[PDB]
DNA sequence: TTACCTC
DNA sequence: CCCAACTTGGATGATTTCTTCCAGTCCTGGTAA
């Protein structure tokens, strides 16, 4: 192909706060606390050396304390619901390359984005995305509620109100007046991600009943080891109120990670899906599935464009034709990055 | 004692060595060993002994061949291919640049040069200049020549590396290619798009380090994994480096727009307020897309800025494991490295001076939408959202008045900022000390870029032609909502507005 | 062994905190006081050095005062009955790793958890946290009361009721109608643990009957060194009100230190059980009794996983032959960790 | 296929 | 509506400021032969 190529993101989300109402206040922030702990000694290198062999300490020298300093996060006292919510973009910015070095293969991509757009297949792409905003997974930890509903509004005028989340599957077929807000919501994304000229604005919002003073989990900052024993170790995400307080909240790549977990076509079997990434990276087990040794990554399949485009344009569409290989393809470019050095 | 090793830093003011000749050769070649094996850098024996290692020595004047006034490397240790050597651009009246510093080099190639490179690349003040070993011997200065054949060097050895000495500084001063790993930003010259890749100057990065310690000045610091992979300047202040630190005190018309994890490092010299070149970016970007809309030309002569809400963020965002550990025939993912920057939430609205050539124009409702559509997702590095949805008001309204659009802007809550540009003509950091010292509502900012050389042809450029430059500091004014209520429409529509050129 | 593992916490309380009624309100907060005291110059080094000559002071230099500042807390007079109440969920969460990174490791974890569910002693575990809640001992040194009523509900619509808990062992034999719905609570427990996608809570309050003025004692604060003479030598923990006002609580590793305490598996003579720890670590004593050096500890026992295996596959189940050693290592897998850098 | 270094 | 508003003498004495033992990791580099 050629030295540069390269697609924008073309979802953004925002930042998502947590937030409570009182009967003389409409808007109260979740907020966190900071405190200090006595620890255990435990673990490998507090008593054994090399492999298994014992070092020399005294019975006495571990059943001492460890002291930490970590923030944490509750609920306080009676307080019935809590709330979440963010902001969704969506932009049909999968049409056109950032860059690209070489007009024989920019005329290309072109091509087959087209050739799939009007065979069907926006629509499988936007069923995926529509059905992980209505299940809730984006709230990660904290879906262990004794009932979750889900709202959303749109800039169309719409409205979809999922009466209790805890119970749509990945897999399976949902009630009746549940299936069918899928239907409807598909078809607006289904639009929004192909056909350019349409502002489209989301508004999703949920609420949590919880437990007496049950912990919330926000998301976590990366630091440095502090080398002062004054500072927290485990440091918690937080934004600025309109008001100069701050409150708890999760960040943006991380809503984000969780609406586009939607890859369930690597080796003919399902399973769960995988969050897309060019060499199927598998976090949970430390791994990847379509490592380059199988010819199943990204980077092969990116080749392929002129027979495909051949199969799109000699197929008759709007049949269940369309191979694992272009929806992968169209998913990544979705989830645009960097695809130089071809 | 080592205040000497201080001294000789790049980092500290250069000392003078006249008449001191025979120790400062053997001071210099002395600090080409570890730490740990040396109890005096003032032994003779210790020189004399070093002296005779042609091996050793060779191994030194290989380090020469990657001297450089302009370091490609220092923000990411990953870039690969030359050096760049270039005298300082011509003096700008209203930007702070190396053009007032004098001339002096570092080094930066494999990260195990760190004690060797010493020899030849550390400078010092001789016959009332700034000066370094490598320059006295290609000169074929003879007080030098004498004191060296006199500390054991042979008149035939001599003769040989003045010539392999002098052939490491005659070539290989411009890169060929533009490395992939590089920099590369496109914007309107001469009525052409041309790309611009910046790089830091080691003679301006070195002299920031000992002001802001000597004149007390707001800063912070900027921490380097593996000082030793990136340069001479870094390594020798163990992978911290200091930098200012200037927040702020906190026709159509944007209202309310938010931005998450916007970058608040503006240049590697200044944090604060988002680099300006960063904003006059933005408005062109949201001007191409509605021209592509609309079938009439629309052009944007200015762009004004107002500051509502500025949130410092801690901490740094983790890399996506894009790299294998290794190219074949391995099932594990690893980090590709690490940075150290700096971020921020902003809150801020935007008035556009909007023109139509055309003699009939369209202010209707299908352009309001088309104001709404055009406008970009990315600003300065993070995520530009429009107000919420559930509260939803006009935020993108238009104005043919400037009686009635003043009077609405002079209602702006007092706790907020306007940004206007300054008069004031500064050539130094001490300078700006000085003003900053003497104004309350004077910040630096980052304004654009200075070129190092002409517009060329290059291999590996995005789109035309090519060219290097130094970022440009610059200064600009923080002005209150209630300033503004008093001084009028008049002066707020001749001041309020900044542009290109 | 591996280098990555780990597992997470499947069983968990909030917070505790102490109110009481009046005929106005439901829910009055204890609070805490702050005070100067006049103290006693007393105790070795007060008066001596390394046992030898007691220094040299005049007879009347230890009849002075030794001034401090702390913190304490009282029930204020003529309240009958005092309130305690926190919230449980428990999650079936040991049947799977977290993390694991090596395949022959993660397919053994699975088959013995499996293994061992389906022979019994789920139920075993669910026994002895199900005793503990009824009980009581998680009052700590609040216990001494003239009389205490536990009340418990479920998600699942059970109620449980302990007319007064002040004398139920932890050997010995419960009186008729206890020893029934301890029965009952272990089932719905012992599922918890084991079966996914069930949500269960339980909220455990208890009344407590007390005197004129008692003294109450809440958690402490683990603090800094005071060198300021300002600022209080004890402090005492509290939660804040949604209302603003600060009460006193009990922290929630403080209430699952004491909910944990089921280890009396080790020396073949059960006595008083400890904490579970990876050690054995025994705080009363300041002593370890799983030191490395016996061959009793968690890691010398996690690297025999396929050899236990072997043998529960072997045996019959539903009795008594599961050996003291297979219990020890589901337990500490409960009490989830990292057990890495093998 | 192996190691070598920044206050 | 309209007119007023207060001087003075003074503001403490004794002696003491505590203790024990602990401070966890792991994955995240270019360059050369």
């Amino acid at each position: 192909l050629c030295t540069h190529l390269s697609y924008s993101r073309s979802l953004s989300p925002g930042k998502a706060v947590f937030f409570y109402k009182t009967a003389e206040s409409d808007f109260v922030p979740l907020r966190i606390e900071v405190a200090k702990i006595s620890g255990q000694k435990c673990g490998y290198t507090e008593g054994f050396d090399a492999n298994l062999k014992p070092k020399n300490i005294e019975r006495y020298e571990l059943a001492y304390s460890n002291p930490q300093t970590i923030e944490a996060c509750y609920v306080p006292p009676n307080v019935d619901e809590l709330y979440c919510r963010f902001s969704l973009r969506v932009e049909a910015n999968s049409m056109r390359p950032y860059v690209c070095s070489n007009p024989d293969v920019l005329r290309v991509m072109i091509g087959l984005a087209q050739a799939y757009q009007r065979l069907g297949g926006y629509n499988e792409l936007a069923r995926r995305y529509s059905a992980n905003v209505l299940r809730g997974i984006w709230l990660w930890r904290n879906q262990y509620t004794q009932g979750t509903k889900i709202e959303i509004k749109t800039s169309l005028g719409s409205t979809y109100h999922i009466p209790d989340a805890r119970r749509l599957s990945w897999s399976g077929d949902w009630p009746e007046l549940e299936q069918k807000q899928l239907e409807q919501l598909t078809s607006e994304m289904a639009k929004a991600l192909s056909q350019p000229d349409i502002f489209w604005f989301a508004d999703v919002t949920a609420s949590l009943k919880t437990g007496f003073c049950q912990e919330i989990f926000p998301s976590q900052k990366f630091t440095e080891r502090p080398d002062d024993h004054s500072v927290a170790s485990r440091q918690l995400a937080t934004v600025e109120c309109s008001d100069g307080q701050l409150a708890a909240c999760i960040n943006p790549q991380k809503i984000g990670a969780a609406l586009q977990k939607i890859d369930d076509w690597w080796a003919n079997d399902a399973d769960l899906p995988l969050r897309v990434h060019e060499y199927g990276a598998n976090h949970e087990a430390l791994t990847a599935l379509r490592h380059p040794a199988t010819g199943q990554d990204f980077y092969h399949l990116l080749t392929k464009a002129e027979q495909f485009v051949t199969v799109l344009e000699s197929s008759e569409g709007g049949g269940v034709e369309l191979p694992g290989e272009v929806h992968y393809l169209m998913a990544v470019l979705v989830k645009g990055g960097l695809f130089q050095k071809g | 004692d080592r205040q000497l090793r201080r001294y000789l830093a790049p980092y500290s003011a250069e000392i003078g060595v006249d008449g001191a000749e025979k120790m400062a050769l053997v001071v210099l070649l002395n600090l080409t060993l570890k730490r740990d094996r040396v109890e005096s850098l003032c032994d003779e024996g210790l020189a004399r002994q070093l002296l005779s290692d042609e091996g050793h020595i060779t191994n030194c004047l290989h380090t020469v061949r990657w001297l450089h006034t302009h370091n490609l490397k220092y923000p990411d240790a990953r870039v690969s291919g030359e050096r760049l050597i270039i005298n300082a651009p011509p003096l700008i009246p209203g930007v702070i640049s190396s053009a007032g510093l004098p001339m002096r080099m570092g080094w930066a190639h494999d990260s195990s040069d760190i004690n060797l490179a010493k020899l030849f690349g550390t400078s010092f003040r001789y016959r009332d200049d700034s000066t370094n070993l490598a320059l006295q011997l290609v000169a074929r200065s003879k007080t030098w020549e004498q004191a060296l054949i006199g500390l054991g060097l042979t008149q035939q050895q001599l003769d040989i590396w003045c010539q392999l000495l002098a052939s490491n500084l005659e070539n290989n001063t411009f890169p060929t290619v533009v490395s992939p790993f590089s920099k590369q930003v496109r914007f309107l010259y001469q009525g052409n798009y041309c790309v611009v890749t910046p790089v830091v100057s080691h003679a301006l990065l070195a002299q920031l380090q000992n002001v802001v310690h000597e004149k007390k000045l707001q800063c912070t610091y900027i921490h380097h994994d593996h000082p030793a992979s990136v340069g001479s300047l870094v390594g020798a202040l163990g992978g911290k480096v200091a930098v200012l630190d200037y927040p702020p005190p906190v026709y159509l018309h944007l209202s309310g727009l938010t931005v998450y994890d916007a970058s608040a490092l503006a240049n590697p010299y200044l944090c604060g307020i988002p680099s300006l070149s960063a904003l006059a970016g933005f408005c062109h970007d949201y001007e191409r897309r509605l021209q592509s809309l609309i079938g009439q030309s629309v052009y944007f002569r200015g762009l004004a800025w107002y500051l509502g809400r500025y949130s410092l963020v801690t901490g740094k965002h983790l890399p996506e494991p894009s790299k294998s550990a290794d190219p074949k025939s391995v099932s594990a993912i690893r980090r590709p490295g690490l940075l150290d920057g700096r971020y921020c939430d902003l809150g801020m609205d935007l008035i556009i001076e909007v023109h139509i050539p055309t003699g009939g124009s369209l202010p209707f409702t299908t352009c309001l939408d088309l104001l709404r559509v055009a406008l970009p997702a990315r600003f300065a590095g993070g995520c530009l959202h429009p107000p919420s949805l559930y509260e939803e008001y006009n935020w993108c309204t238009v104005y043919q008045d400037k009686s009635t659009l003043f009077t609405v802007l002079s209602r702006l809550p007092r706790y907020g900022c306007w940004i206007y540009p300054s008069d004031a003509d500064l050539r130094s950091f001490e300078e700006l000390s000085e003003a900053l010292a003497l104004d309350r509502r004077l910040r630096p900012v980052a304004t654009g870029f200075v070129f190092l050389e002409e517009p060329v042809e290059r291999a590996g450029s995005i789109e035309g032609q090519h060219v290097y430059a130094e970022s440009a500091i610059g200064t600009a004014l923080c002005i209150n909502p209630v300033e503004m209520r008093l001084a009028g429409k008049k002066r707020f529509f001749g001041a309020g507005f900044w542009q290109l050129n």
